């Protein structure tokens, strides 16, 4: 398992920021941890630690082996977990309507389908006029930039499979290497 | 020595007793006297202060780091600041808890 140590390594720094970071170096030796050991290496808060280590207890990161003297080995197989969720969350905002172009009146922000100015739709000007005022519709505008949206998530997103590449194959690799 | 101490501060007059008792008790409760002989020494930092160059600590990865301390430093001509900056520079990495 020193290349599960190697997924950890590029989760860490991928993740974890330099508090986390520093503990979770410790945490790459499986052998023995205790808390009063950590405590006085790390050179940390002892209320400040014992949030670091129940935030990694939240992780089930660690398996507290009590004696108390205590003891911690890894949890996670959330690499998944965050990436099953995060991916869907992500394609939700990704996902669009349509060209979704609603006839939009300038003057009074208000918002129209292309069915709704179709029914305004003034055969003597052909174009579109807006309901309660004559004045010409425009583009659904600013409204909600999804489209956009779903570029910049694509372009965000998957370009940080390239970094993540090392882990993503070391971890394949690696678990495979388990059995 | 204490009396070099005593001389340099001209304080020599503290009397033979107290000057006895300073030398031999004083500086014998000490937690860890450094004192190879005749002269004491400075005990707490292994290290000589010289603010650079301690790319053994860096490279010593048996102890993470080993739980570099700021409680000997800031008392050098540059208050560590100007040691980290070219500390930013170079690989070492300054943090607080
Ligand atoms: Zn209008």
């Amino acid at each position: 398992p020193a290349a599960l140590k190697r997924l950890a390594k590029y989760v860490i720094r991928g993740f974890y920021g330099i508090e986390h970071a520093l503990a979770l170096d410790i945490l790459i030796r499986n052998s023995c941890v205790k808390e009063e050991d950590m405590l006085e290496l790390l050179k940390f808060d002892r209320k400040q630690l014992r949030s670091v280590l129940n935030n990694l207890k939240g992780d089930k990161f660690i398996k507290c082996r009590m004696r108390y003297f205590i003891n911690y080995r890894t949890l996670v197989n959330v690499v998944k977990y965050k990436l099953d969720h995060m991916r869907r969350r992500i394609e939700t905002d990704e996902r669009d309507s349509t060209n979704r172009a609603s006839f939009k009146c300038p003057v009074c922000s208000s918002t129209f389908t292309d069915l709704e100015a179709n029914q305004l739709f003034d055969p003597m000007t052909g174009t579109f006029r807006c309901t309660f005022c004559h004045t010409e519709v425009e583009e659904d505008e600013s409204a909600m930039p999804k489209k956009d949206a779903r570029t910049l998530l694509a372009r965000f997103n998957e370009q940080i499979e390239p970094i993540y590449a090392l882990l993503r194959e070391t971890e394949d690799v690696n678990l495979a290497y388990e059995i | 020595t204490l009396d070099e101490i005593l001389d340099e501060t001209q304080h020599l007059d503290i009397g033979l007793k107290q000057k006895q008792w300073l030398m031999t008790e004083a500086l014998v409760n000490n937690p860890k006297i450094e004192v190879i002989d005749g002269k004491y020494a400075f005990k707490p930092k292994y290290n000589v202060r010289d603010k650079k160059a301690l790319l053994r600590l860096l490279d010593q990865h048996d102890q993470r780091g080993l739980g570099g301390i700021l409680l000997e430093d800031i008392e050098e001509a540059l208050p560590n600041s100007q040691k980290a900056v070219k500390a930013l520079g170079d690989q070492i990495l300054f943090v607080n808890r």
